[PDB]
DNA sequence: GCCGCGTCAGA
DNA sequence: TCTGACGCGGC
């Protein structure tokens, strides 16, 4: 609505400004429960299919590799190399600026 | 099986069942006397349908039982459960040695320990008790074990302590969110049946004190216990497995007493006296001769994990508040001053401890922790703080702002009506308009509060 | 002022005044109910129209009808009270008279035989209390009102989906009260399609096919035709110049002479004006264009009679030409100008095969019953039945009357059964909506929804009862010889009152009341539910309908519904809002003549409210309801703004119209956010009662009304002066005003005592007023549970402070004073049922005698030499109640066993333990027993003797009754007896009972003399005979469940306190539990040195944006405040005047006020009397919206002698040290839930497990397990804890060898592990090998 | 035409 | 079936109910029969029933099988065998032999 | 050959 | 409801 509810909870609302905020108010605890009953039910199939997944062996001895960017989404660096990097297993020894150091 | 008072209960096949018993020894009869194809044809298709009925019902006219009005359970349906196997999965598994009711705060309590309501651990630990009264000669057999336990006499309380002493136990919420929904804490006895749960950790369960119950399994054997101390234990996860940060992090009473602790003044009590070190301060503000929030230089060694962890002193002059210099106190030496030296807010705080955690280690971060919540609540407590009608502060030119963006929108509404303006160009004008007023609203509380 | 007003004035916020009263809010049940057990000769709603909808029975073919005359309602034989005691269901027997009559085979019509019945029995049925409930099983049940979709059509689009190109493609949907279902749809290529419900898809022309019509009569009665005349030859059309609506000409249109139209220029309405004033009917036309047309009648060609053209064939140029030269001068085409009329009834009519009526009711079977071949009457009678047979096709007169009112019809009532004509006009505005000449419906309006009550469900199923009658009984009226066999042979009640308890019994609308405070019975009572049959469910919908209407303004409450699946499904129905005539929803509502505003008020529906420009109640009315502002703020269109004074019809009654009951009562709504209004209302229902009602500081006006309504409150039916009060009995003295000349006595009210309610807790009434005060008719004589002063006292208000107290206020958690419990404030008493059930085994007769084989006399003790629990004994967890023995021998024990019997002479007792025992931590006292022996068997004595007890105090009190009522009698008649002529000497001694035989003065002394006379004769074999039935009650043999030999009941009451745990909350919605108790010294104090109760978290507040509570807290306070002043004056008794003058400043308080206040009342006694009630604190009235202002608060805060801020600076209890910034303290209203610790607490060790599965289970009657569900089992694998995880799965639950033999490891103190092979994978083998596949466990 | 009706009643009767 | 025809007769004879002596008196039967065949008069409800709002437990599922001994007991007795045993111990070689026979 | 329709089936 | 597989049926 163009005109908004104007007033404060210090000052007084009307009978139209809090049926306005009723419909809000339901709508939105009724999305919380029947979409998280729907977020758990995908998170269990998620879980479902992934389960297979175990640590065997500790090095196959890979060269592969994937190449790690900053996530730079437009006006900034959300996310930087080093924080993206952080904790992971190098595929081969990176350089410098300058070849061979 | 009988029900009491006369009835009987029977499966549904029972009765599906004895009808294709009855029909067969109609065909049986049937085939003795020769009886005619058609009639052989149709009770052969009996037969068949009630076979296929008994198996699995529903591909089929959907044959029903007499009277009961509610289809027939077949073999089919026994097996075939939602969500997934009946016997073997959810719903859902009754263990024993199991007890739930609701948490309860309980601010004295360490870090590794919980209330653990009596009348539960009774009757839990009823076979640990009789063992060990049996054994130790206590109670001549478990028959008379099982008097004394019933009457609850000193002789209990002992046992109690042997096995809650080394007794770890689990805490689980049903909304298993990820692993830490379950945690692994020593029990301690307390009276009443309400569970304490350490404050810091009601975050990572996403608990509330209003009435949510908690689960509590007992691991029975050694192995499980172990399993439970070393790998399960509350105190070994305080990293989030989905990233590096705090899951421990602070909840709320923590960072407000910080914040009445950290935040600087203009001025107060004994602006700008030179103090030769940190516990001086401290005795002057609890005697009231000085206030927590004052800027003051405080001669202060911090002390750096260059070497191999060790301490390297650097000692002179820091100017800071008299409340960062007491809570620096309580702060180890391996930390920079730099870290409290700030504004200290919930970034600070948990990048705070995630630096701690690094540089440090576990044990530091585990007790300053420990030590950081009981002095936010400390100095939350001596803060005061409160909710009044005037705290709630009417920005200066509010009705202002309204009533014009009031006429405004009214004049957009009328040259709406005039048909110079499609709907996109109202509705951009409008919301524009609206967000531009209420930002201004929003920035001219902030700022008229702020430095007020 | 009202009787209780002058006895206790409120301080009553409020500038507009509320002109109309409260309305009864549960009128619409108990009216209804009524409405439906009344003789009304007509066909109006209830028992009549059922039955002459069905009535007279018909004999099959037999020529004996059955006729109904009229009913009656029996007096149940069984009151209130005993029928509660004994568990049955309080019902009516009703009785008809009725009469077959037969004719004579084959007498033209005249009935020889007539038989009459004597009032045959046909079942009993449950009747409805003063309350609004019903007694089924001795237990106070009530039936939710049931809101549904309203009979008629709807115009549904579901646009999208319908082929995924858009194609907005609609549909009508009949639904009836009674019969089967229509549905007209359509298709891409605009053929309307029939479903008869939801079967194969047929063409709807098909069934005007059977309906008797040709294809031609049909493209007559739909389109209107076009004259095509033909002049010297080639093909012309008469055109008039209106119906060229929409069309690019075709060809080059001349007319009398000139080109008007050239082809394709859009017609202008120059053009139209052109040709009206040319007057042209007729325009020479190519015959290219006519060769593009269809052809509407069967054409005939004259000179042979062949027919060549059909009902509906393209026309081309050559059959024109055969046309032409046939010499048929007229030719009639059809108007389908395919923007406004489409190619619907044409194509549709194509595409449909089928011919004739007989093909078409042969198609018609063929679809309904596919694959039998169809024989004509057989498919006749089915189709004919389907919506033209009368028992079958209702509407109802609802719908009837709704659907008229959709097709524009001002004639209000059809017959039943389909009429052609609507069937016709359903397609018509079908039609008109697929060129778009309607509006689509929409199912959430209210005009479209009808609420179904109790009546016309009652209707529905004794309905369905009476035709399953009318099968069995017709059935019988055929075969048997119908002379001797009067009309109750056929009949059998059983079936009907069978079916009936099935419905009223087993129904989700039907419930178990919840009766704990008097704000969840009354929303009970009006709740209305979306379920049930010819109703929601709750997957299917929805956003749709869970979502708030705008026509539910000032009528149903938007914020009063469970936070659960059901949200939406709930709505209650606010306070000034009532039912229509039609079961449907109005609202009342102010004229206003165009500037002075109107007092009276008229109940409006949707449709109508539409129409008008209603004003809301917040716009300042003048001398005579003239508005401020010439552009004022209503709605007309259902949506709000400014409207100019010079328009306004309407106006909001008041403000308060718009939500119910409940949520009308927290205060100041306006600044409360509806998430926590809403929560808290719900939760706020389910409050309950402690010992000690008091009364809210913050009211609305509203308690006094809520408390008149709920039936727990005793009201006075007669009025005057209370002449006797006891705890037992409230007599009254009726004054001579209201006094009945004729059998008038004095006014009894018998009170309730702690009886158990449903959820276990006290139901106590108090009397509050006193000896010889005059009271009104409907005065509060005893104030019910957790009701004081004539008002609803849910709980109490304590005094709360803002601060952090060291995380003890953590999260939503509270911290509370010693003083709490101290006083005694919140202790609950819960009075508990248990029964001890003595059946008959074949294994031997069970015992209630003491003779208990090796028990412990302390549990001996206890129990008299009958076994029973003595009355009044106080006992604890495992103590035996009352002693129970069952038959045990042949122990079958193993060797050493046998021996030791042999060594330490352990004689063996047959008879196994069985005694009551109570269960595990519960402690309380015994009120009161019940013992109940079925007929025949030998009652023990102390069941004699109490049963005696129970007896005699029967007789005793109703003894008492009589006396003291017939003192009353015999003393009239002597204040009779004396008068006409003063004799008192002789009379006084002359015996009291020789005074029938008695005469005086003929007038109204000897005519009344007689009346009482004939009054102690009636009170004598009344008495004497109401003795005798209830001698008759307690004397039967009581009748028990097949099994049982005897019963006994048993009532604990236990008294349970506070403690750490317990669920507590405020109006607004803020919740926690209690952590610790704290001594009263720990707690800050004020510089006056009285110590605080509470310490609510600061941090509460911010997010939670109910901020009303504040300002109560503030007004609250400074209320105490005033009653504080008052006290003190109270203590020093200064003068009645000036704690009068400064009570009246209160009571004024400036201005603005609707208050109008004293010198009214009594100066002295009643004012002083108030003031030693007001030293506790005022009680005030601020209502939702029209209440007390910040400023009042303020001006009151001055008048309460506290600061402006509300802030006072807190010494530290436990330190001394003050706190820097000074906090807001004050009172405010506090409830403690229904959700106590003792109950949520729960563990289980070792117990019961499941018959068939090896899990655990609940039997012990102490909890089953926890579930270790999926997630679970993924806790556990995320850690690497294998043993622990497979112990929890197996070892702890399903293994059975494993967990006895691993106990016996616990009592060795050994720690190893056994898992064996889970049952349920036994069972997974087993349904396995239970089928035909074979699942061997291999080995390698 | 049969529309799978598995009522063997009816094809009996037939 | 004569119970029945009975049942419907009485209960529209006495208008209110058929109480179970009545029908008893009525008849040539001994009275204690009707009580015992009203027992026997129960029908089968199914096992397999859902409970009340059709929860995932049937009627089964409350129905506990009571002859499985607990643990504890078990424990008794062992603990009862080894005491036997231990005072068989006391007694001569053929009068403990006696015993172990007997 | 791909598209509604209709049956079948997991919550 | 939804997303979809596989025929089923039809075009
Ligand atoms: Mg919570």
């Amino acid at each position: 609505i163009e005109t908004p509810i104007t007033a404060n909870f210090r000052e007084g609302l009307n009978v139209l400004q809090y049926f306005i905020s009723t419909h809000g108010a339901r709508k939105g605890l009724a999305d919380t429960a029947l979409k998280t009953a729907n977020s758990g039910y995908l998170t269990r199939r998620l879980v479902d299919v992934a389960q297979d997944l175990v640590v065997t062996e500790d090095d196959c001895g890979t060269h592969e590799g994937i190449m790690m960017t900053p996530v730079i989404e437009g006006g900034d660096v959300k996310e930087p190399l080093r924080d993206r990097v952080l904790g992971r297993v190098t595929a081969e020894d990176v350089l410098k600026p300058g070849t061979a150091d | 099986v009988p029900l009491d008072g006369g009835r009987f209960a029977t499966s549904d096949l029972n009765d599906l069942y004895r009808r294709v018993i009855n029909r067969n020894n109609r065909l049986k009869r049937l085939l003795d006397l020769a009886a005619p194809d058609i009639i052989v044809r149709n009770e052969k298709r009996m037969l068949q349908e009630a076979v296929d009925a008994l198996l699995d019902n529903g591909r089929r006219g959907r044959a029903i039982t007499g009277s009961n009005k509610r289809p027939l359970k077949s073999l089919a349906d026994m097996i075939k459960g939602k969500q997934g196997r009946f016997r073997q999965n959810l719903l859902g598994k009754r263990v024993d040695y199991s007890g739930r009711s609701v948490i309860t705060v309980g601010p004295y309590l360490r870090l590794h320990q919980c209330g653990l309501p009596k009348k539960m651990a009774l009757e839990l630990f009823k076979p640990f008790i009789y063992g060990k009264l049996e054994l130790r000669g206590l109670a001549t057999t478990i028959k008379a074990a099982k008097k004394m336990v019933e009457r609850e006499e000193a002789v209990v309380w002992d046992i109690l302590d042997e096995v809650i002493r080394e007794h770890p136990v689990l805490l689980n919420r049903a909304p298993t969110l990820h692993r830490l929904g379950i945690q692994a804490f020593e029990p301690v006895l307390i009276e009443g049946k309400a569970i304490q749960l350490h404050p810091l950790v009601c975050a990572a369960y996403n608990a509330d004190f209003d009435g949510d119950q908690m689960a509590v399994h007992v691991p029975l054997t050694l192995e499980a216990q172990l399993e439970a101390r070393a790998l399960m234990m509350s105190t070994n996860n305080i990293l989030s497995p989905a990233n590096g940060e705090p899951i421990i992090v602070p909840s709320q009473d923590v960072v407000l007493g910080l914040y009445y602790m950290t935040r600087d003044c203009v001025n107060a009590k004994g602006e700008g006296m030179v103090l030769t070190g940190p516990k001086e301060a401290e005795r002057l503000y609890r005697s009231g001769l000085a206030s927590l929030h004052a800027r003051v230089k405080v001669r202060i060694t911090e002390y750096e994990k260059d070497a191999n962890g060790e301490l390297v002193a650097k000692t002179s002059l820091k100017d800071t508040t008299v409340g960062r210099a007491i809570l620096w106190m309580i702060v180890p030496k391996g930390l920079p001053y730099s870290i409290v030296n700030q504004a200290l807010g919930k970034k600070a705080i948990s990048k705070m401890l995630n630096t701690c955690y690094r540089i440090l280690g576990l044990k530091p971060t585990v007790i300053f922790a420990d030590q950081i919540m009981y002095t936010g609540f400390a100095y939350a407590a001596r803060s005061g703080a409160s909710v009044g009608i005037d705290d709630m502060v009417i920005p200066e030119k509010k009705h202002e702002i309204i009533s014009e963006a009031e006429a405004e929108v009214a004049e957009i509404q009328e040259q709406f009506q005039s048909g110079l303006v499609t709907a996109g160009e109202r509705y951009n004008k409008v919301i524009d308009i609206w967000a531009a007023a209420n930002d201004r609203v929003s920035k001219a509380m902030m700022d008229n509060l702020q430095t007020e | 002022y009202s009787y209780t007003e002058k006895k206790r004035i409120r301080k009553d916020f409020g500038k507009r005044p509320q002109v109309l009263d409260v309305p009864y809010l549960l009128s619409i049940q108990l009216d209804s109910f009524q409405k439906f057990i009344e003789q009304d000769p007509e066909g109006q709603y209830g028992l009549e129209a059922a039955f002459r909808s069905v009535f007279p029975i018909q004999s099959y073919s037999g020529n004996s009808e059955l006729q109904y005359v009229s009913y009656r309602l029996g007096e149940p034989v069984f009151d209130v009270q005993e029928c509660q005691i004994r568990g049955v269901t309080y019902s009516a027997p009703l009785r008809v008279k009725l009469r077959l009559v037969i004719y004579e085979r084959e007498a033209p019509e005249g009935t020889v035989k007539d038989i009459k019945e004597q009032e045959v029995y046909m079942g009993e049925i449950p009747l409805m209390t003063d309350n609004g409930t019903f007694v089924i099983n001795g237990t106070e049940r009530v039936i939710v009102s049931q809101l549904h979709r309203s009979p008629g059509v709807f115009f549904d689009s579901d646009k999208g989906k319908t082929h995924s190109s858009g194609k907005v493609l609609y549909n009508a949907r009949i639904i009836p009260y009674r019969g089967s279902w229509l549905d007209f749809e359509f298709d891409p290529k605009d053929n309307l399609f029939v479903r008869i419900d939801r079967r194969r898809k047929l063409p709807a022309t098909i069934i005007l096919r059977a309906l008797n019509y040709t294809t031609e009569q049909i493209l007559d009665l739909f389109f209107e035709k076009v004259i095509f005349e033909i002049r010297d030859n080639k093909l012309q059309m008469e055109l008039v110049p209106e119906r060229l609506r929409g069309e690019t000409a075709s060809f080059d249109i001349e007319a009398n002479g000139k080109v008007y139209v050239e082809k394709g220029r859009r017609i202008t309405a120059r053009h139209i004006r052109q040709l009206e004033k040319d007057d042209v009917k007729l325009i020479e036309v190519p015959v290219e264009y006519i060769a593009g047309k269809v052809v509407a009648k069967d054409y005939i060609d004259e000179s042979t009679g062949e027919l060549i053209c059909a009902a509906n064939m393209e026309l081309s140029l050559d059959l024109l030409a055969k046309l032409s030269q046939s010499g048929h001068k007229r030719i009639e085409t059809l108007f389908t100008n395919d923007l406004d009329h489409g190619p619907y009834i044409s194509e549709t009519l194509r595409v449909d095969p089928t011919n004739d009526r007989l093909s078409a009711l042969v198609e018609i079977y063929r679809m309904m019953r596919p694959g039998e071949p169809p024989t004509r009457e057989a498919a006749e009678s089915l189709f004919e039945n389907l919506f033209f047979s009368e028992d079958r096709y209702d509407l109802s007169a609802v719908g009837r009357m709704k659907f008229n009112r959709s097709l524009l019809r001002e004639e209000i009532e059809g017959s039943g059964i389909l009429s052609k004509d609507d069937i016709i006009d359903v397609m018509k505005k079908l039609i008109d909506i697929r060129n778009g000449k309607g509006e689509v419906d929409d199912i959430d309006h209210l005009g479209n929804r009808r609420i179904r009550s109790v009546g016309e469900m009652a209707e529905n199923q004794f309905r369905v009862g009476l035709v399953r009658v009318e099968r069995a009984v017709k059935e019988r009226l055929s075969l048997g010889d119908l002379d001797t066999l009067m009309p109750q042979d056929m009949i059998n009640a059983k079936p009907i009152s069978a079916a009936v308890k099935e419905f009223f019994g087993s129904s989700q609308l039907s419930q178990f009341m919840d009766q704990n405070n008097p704000l969840s019975e009354i929303t009970h009572k009006r709740r209305i539910s979306a379920l049930g049959p010819g109703g929601l469910t709750r997957e299917r919908a929805g956003f749709e309908v869970r979502d708030v209407h705008p026509t539910h303004y000032g009528r149903v409450c938007p914020i009063e519904t469970p936070e659960g699946p059901n949200i939406g499904l709930i709505n209650s129905l606010s306070v000034y809002a009532q039912t229509n005539e039609y079961g449907f929803l109005e609202t009342p509502y102010r004229k206003v003549t165009d500037g002075v505003v109107t007092d009276e008020i008229h109940y409006l529906s949707a449709i109508e409210e539409g129409n008008y420009v209603i004003a809301q109640a917040n716009s300042n009315l003048d001398e005579e309801g003239h508005f401020v502002e010439d552009l004022v703020t209503c709605r007309s269109k259902g949506e709000s703004s400014l409207f100019s004074r010079d328009q306004v019809d309407y106006m909001d009654v008041s403000t308060q119209q718009v939500v119910s009951v409940g949520a009308s009562l927290i205060p100041f709504l306006e600044h409360d956010d509806a998430n926590r209004a809403l929560m808290g209302a719900n939760m706020q229902r389910q409050a309950v009662p402690t010992l000690r009602a008091d009364k809210p500081l913050v009211g609305t006006g509203m308690e006094r009304a809520v408390a008149v309504d709920s039936g727990v409150t005793a009201v006075a039916k007669r009025g005057g002066v209370v002449q006797y009060v006891d705890a037992s009995r409230i007599v009254i003295k009726v004054n001579e005003d209201e006094m009945y000349p004729g059998e008038a006595g004095i006014d009894i009210y018998n009170l309730t005592k702690y009886t158990r309610s449903n959820q276990n807790t006290c139901i106590n009434q108090m009397p509050c007023v006193s000896l010889g005060e005059p009271v009104e008719r409907g005065d509060v004589l005893a104030d019910g549970p957790s009701t004081d002063l004539g008002e609803l006292a849910l709980g109490q208000n304590m005094r709360v402070a803002f601060m952090p107290w060291n995380g003890y206020n953590f999260e939503d958690s509270i911290l509370v004073s010693e003083r709490v419990v101290q006083e005694d404030r919140f202790t609950t008493i819960h009075i508990q049922e248990l029964a001890c059930v003595s059946r008959d085994t074949k294994l031997g007769p069970e015992e209630i005698t003491a003779d208990i084989p090796n028990v412990g006399e302390a549990a001996l003790s206890k129990l008299d030499e009958s076994g029973i629990v003595y009355i009044g004994a106080e006992v604890t967890g495992g103590d035996i109640l009352v002693g129970k023995v069952t038959p045990k021998g042949e122990t079958q024990l193993t060797p050493e066993e046998k021996l030791l019997r042999a060594i330490f002479g352990e004689k063996a007792s047959d008879v196994k333990d069985s005694s009551l025992r109570v269960p595990n931590g519960v402690s309380g006292t015994v009120i009161d027993v019940q013992v109940f022996t079925r007929d025949g068997v030998e009652k023990d004595k102390r069941a004699l003797e109490i049963e005696e007890m129970q007896l005699k105090q029967a007789k005793k009190d109703l003894s008492e009754e009589l006396q003291i009522l017939e003192a009353g009698l015999f003393s009239r008649i002597r204040a009779v007896l004396v008068a006409g002529g003063v004799e008192a000497e002789k009379l006084d001694k002359l015996p009291r009972d020789r005074w029938l035989e008695l005469g005086l003065t003929d007038e109204e002394k000897q005519n009344q003399l007689e009346q009482l006379a004939e009054q102690y004769d009636e009170l004598k074999h009344e008495f004497e005979k109401k003795l005798e039935a209830k001698r008759r009650k307690i004397t039967q043999g009581d009748d028990l469940a097949p099994g049982v030999l005897k019963i006994v009941k048993v009532y604990l009451a236990v008294k349970r306190r506070i403690q750490p745990g317990d669920k507590m909350a405020g109006r607004h919605g803020n919740k926690g539990v209690i952590s610790k108790i704290n001594p009263i010294e720990d707690m800050p104090y004020d510089e006056n040195g009285t110590p605080v109760d509470i310490v609510l978290n600061p941090l509460g507040v911010p997010s939670r944006m109910n901020i009303g509570q504040i300002l109560e807290t503030h007004l609250g306070m400074a209320a105490k405040g005033i009653g504080d002043k008052i006290n003190a004056m109270l203590k020093q008794q200064q003068e009645v005047a000036k704690l009068r003058e400064f009570i009246q400043r209160a009571y004024d308080l400036g201005a603005d006020v609707r208050q109008k206040v004293d010198l009214s009342t009594f100066s002295d006694e009643e004012v002083m009397r108030l003031a030693e009630n007001l030293r506790k604190g005022m009680p005030i009235a601020t209502p939702v919206f029209d209440g007390a202002k910040e400023a009042e608060i303020k001006e009151l805060l001055k008048l309460g002698d506290l600061p402006t801020s509300g802030q006072i600076r807190l010494y530290d209890g436990r330190t001394g040290e003050q706190f820097e910034r000074p906090v807001t303290v004050g009172y405010m209203y506090m409830l403690k839930l229904n959700h106590l610790v003792d109950d949520k607490m729960h563990a289980r060790s070792t117990g019961s497990y499941s018959l068939v599965t090896q899990q655990p289970l609940g039997g012990k009657a102490q909890f089953g397990g926890q579930r270790f569900g999926e997630m679970e089992v993924w806790a556990l694998e995320a850690y690497g804890a294998a043993y622990t995880l497979q112990e929890m799965l197996t070892v702890k639950s399903d293994d059975v060898n494993g967990r006895t033999k691993m106990y016996k490891n616990i009592v060795d103190g050994n720690h190893q592990m056994e898992p064996g092979m889970p049952e349920s994978f036994n069972v997974l083998l087993k349904e396995i090998r239970s089928l035909g596949i074979n699942i061997e466990l291999e080995d390698e | 035409e049969i529309g799978r009706t598995t009522d063997p009643v009816r094809m009996y009767m037939r | 079936n004569k119970l029945n025809r009975i049942s419907r007769q009485m209960l529209q004879e006495m208008g209110r109910e058929p109480t179970p002596e009545e029908l008893a008196e009525r008849m040539l039967m001994p009275e204690d029969k009707i009580r015992k065949v009203l027992k026997i008069a129960k029908e089968p409800i199914s096992m397999e029933t859902p409970i009340g709002d059709d929860e995932d437990s049937h009627l089964g599922d409350f129905i506990e099988d009571t002859t499985l001994e607990l643990p504890l007991d078990s424990a008794t007795t062992e603990s009862l065998r080894a005491a036997t045993h231990d005072v068989l111990a006391g007694l001569t070689a053929r009068e403990a032999k006696v015993l172990r026979m007997r």
